């Protein structure tokens, strides 16, 4: 269609629009729903541009593009077909942050420990945390392992 | 594991086999996290197409072991399952994308010198590392080679087994099919140039790909065998999930669960 | 269309504005195949993922005309329509794989000096135009660039416009797109190197892609602009329906259409 | 999975299987329904192997695997995971020849002609044909086009 609306950018990030169908030709579900509001409760979800009703909208960000939910179990969503711009970036393996976890409370700044620190909690997560990594009949034996030296000669480089 | 050599008694601690009990098959692997949760690749549990869609009461997990077939009746510790969490967007319609999932035992499992929970990578560490050219380790007991005669028997691993693979540019890594990666893969694996074989088959997803953190040699866990197209193919590179990306989920999830 | 120069009144007889009533607004282009009968791009009657869903009684078609908008008083011939046949599995969900409709008028045109049917392909000149490197022409009252800055009223062509795109071996056409290219669909543009451009352009869709043969020397549809990436893009070739593989489905529709 | 059933070969072909789903994670209408039996009846389905209850078949010899029907309409079919064997072959253009039409009845064989041929009976089809491909303006009036040139070295080659 040559007379339809403009080239949306941002890989549909600041999104506003409204269709509500999506690429496999399905319909959408209720931002707020019964379905809807049980799979968002876990992500990470931003602003940007509002969820109304339920029209596609990329509220996570992701970078594939602005998606509806199809039905309620894991995996039930879809894209949506939003004719974006330009192809998405491809973000050099560690090109592309993904600013992760808080000691459970936002911005770390005021952050010391021995010389690991948790991030689970204790409680819920369990137990192991604080010495995990230590393999008992090696790092804490202090003897290495068949190909270890291997895996190092790797990270500081041989050209 | 393809082309890759056994593993030491004692090696992975955090190595556990997930198979569901009836009847008695070998799924996928993972590795234990802390006492009482465990990782594991989502489509192990959950797979729409292919009508896989497995419950708690379905399987039953197995840490600390050698052999994916002799009861070590003095190291093991079975044990059933009672949580599992997939994510909400496991992208099991297009590309496996975050192929994540998130067990519970039933009861808190014991540590000991065989059972002891990998690192699950932080935002510092996870920069220093990740790094094309830099090599990390998939276990697992999946299919040593891609093929049989008859019987897939004559291409199970008798033991653990081990191969020590290096991460790729990720302009390489789309470049091996048109299966869209996602900003959180990783396809790791030897180059046509190279000359080094090596690659987490089928069979082995969940399993972990650990890395060491030469600063506190400790061992870290950046991905998890999820999907690739064959197995040591000259050309294709085999993925990962990216967890250090879904960190932010597992925490989300994990200390919800009630305290 | 871009980088495409203007059309001489009467270059292309079988060229066919497919527009909607209301609102007035220019869909599609198209092919005239008979005096009754006119060939399309399936995409500009149905595509869900989008809205569209227009009934016969949704859209007309005007037969010779040339500038894309003023009543052509003299020479055009807006008419009412009849079938709209898409093809049962018209892949819209996914690569627009046998992107190809089959409109038919109410009542039998007039034929005309400015309106003249072109020819569908025969599995001689077939095998024998096809060849990577021969050229081919598409016109249409398709967008001229790609983008405009406010209103695209500021990129519409003001009469039919026209160029020829030279086929290019479906080796590289695989190699341009990750969008899953099927046995009856064929890209044609020029390369990076060539230095020619030109393409069809959005709006474009269903005008004919045709050649001129080297043995009786009449005109024949090989294609139908079905999609692409942009317009004009260095490194990217559009890509039409393979109206010869599709033939014989025309001839059931057609044929099977009473006696 | 490992013990799973072996490999699918010729892309689906002969492929007699029980699989009722699709890669959009969907149910499959049964072959011989109502609506199935339609969206068919138009196409070209060769044998090679059963339309077998619901389960995805290739009929149509479609070189991207075997598939269902999701509902009515045209295009409302899908794909199966059916997990196939290897790359898939990209014919060289022309490369998938296609043996398009007969006289409408199967083969030609005895078939003479003018100099071109209605392939298609002038009572369905209509009006045209005969003369198709000559403009008016043009070629019946022996007058060049600006370009007809330029299109015609190509079959020359400037090599
Ligand atoms: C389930 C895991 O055991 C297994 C890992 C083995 C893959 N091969 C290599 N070299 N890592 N995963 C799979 O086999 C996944 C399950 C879904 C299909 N699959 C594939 O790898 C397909 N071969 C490719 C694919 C299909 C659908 C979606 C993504 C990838
Ligand atoms: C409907 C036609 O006017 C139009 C032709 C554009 C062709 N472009 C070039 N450069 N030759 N078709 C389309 O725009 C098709 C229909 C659906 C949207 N579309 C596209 O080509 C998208 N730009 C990409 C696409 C989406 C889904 C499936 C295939 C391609
Ligand atoms: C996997 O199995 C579970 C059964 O335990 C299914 O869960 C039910 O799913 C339906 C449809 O989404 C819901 O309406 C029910 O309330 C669910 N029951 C429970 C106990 O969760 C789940 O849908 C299955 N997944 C698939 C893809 O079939
Ligand atoms: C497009 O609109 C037409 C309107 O005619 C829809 O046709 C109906 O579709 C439903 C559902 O498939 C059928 O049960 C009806 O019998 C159809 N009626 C007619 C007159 O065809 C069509 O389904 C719509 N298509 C899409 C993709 O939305």
């Amino acid at each position: 269609s040559p007379l339809l609306e403009t080239c949306v950018p941002d890989r549909g990030r600041e999104y506003r629009g409204r269709l509500a169908v999506t690429t496999h030709g399905s319909r959408c579900l209720a931002w707020s729903s019964e379905q809807a509001k049980a799979l968002s409760k876990d992500q990470d979800f931003n602003p940007a541009v509002p969820l109304a009703e339920n029209f596609c909208r990329n509220p996570d960000g992701d970078e594939e593009g602005a998606w509806c939910y199809v039905a309620d179990q894991p995996g039930d969503f879809e894209y949506c077909d939003l004719n974006y711009c330009e192809e998405p970036v491809d973000g050099d393996l560690g090109d592309r942050l993904g600013e992760d976890p808080d000691p459970d409370a936002a911005i770390e700044g005021r952050t010391s420990e021995d010389h690991f620190q948790p991030f689970f909690n204790e409680k819920t997560f369990g137990a192991g945390e604080a010495d995990c990594g230590l393999r008992p009949l090696f790092e804490k034996k202090q003897v290495q392992d068949q190909t270890e030296k291997e895996l190092f000669e790797s990270y500081i480089e041989g050209r | 594991i393809v082309e890759g050599q056994d593993a030491e008694v004692g090696l992975s601690p955090w190595q556990v086999m997930l198979f569901r009990k009836s009847p008695q098959e070998l799924l996928c692997g993972a590795s234990l996290i802390s006492d009482r949760w465990v990782l594991t690749a989502a489509h192990c549990l959950l797979y729409p197409p292919w009508d896989k869609n497995f419950t708690v009461d379905d399987l039953l997990v197995r840490i600390g072991k050698h052999s994916r077939t002799r009861y070590e009746r003095k190291v093991e510790k079975i044990s059933m399952l009672d949580k599992i969490y997939i994510h909400p967007r496991y992208n099991w319609k297009e590309n496996l994308d975050r192929d994540i999932a998130l067990l519970k035992l039933k009861r808190p499992i014991e540590l000991s010198d065989y059972i002891h929970p990998v690192c699950l990578p932080d935002k510092q560490t996870a920069a220093k590392l990740l790094h094309a050219g830099f090599k990390g380790r998939v276990t697992g007991w999946g299919n040593r080679r891609e093929t049989w005669t008859t019987s897939v028997a004559e291409v199970q691993p008798s033991v653990l087994q081990v191969v020590n693979l290096p991460l790729v540019e990720r302009p390489v890594c789309k470049a091996s099919t048109r299966i869209r990666i996602t900003d959180n893969m990783f396809c790791a694996g030897y180059k046509p140039g190279e000359g080094k074989r090596g690659d987490a088959c089928e069979g082995d997803s969940g399993g972990p790909f650990v890395m060491k953190s030469p600063y506190n040699n400790r061992w870290y866990q950046m991905g998890i065998v999820s999907w690739g197209e064959g197995c040591d193919r000259d050309g294709k590179y085999g993925f990962y999930t990216h967890v250090f990306r879904l960190k932010k989920w597992i925490q989300k999830v994990i200390d919800r669960l009630g305290s």
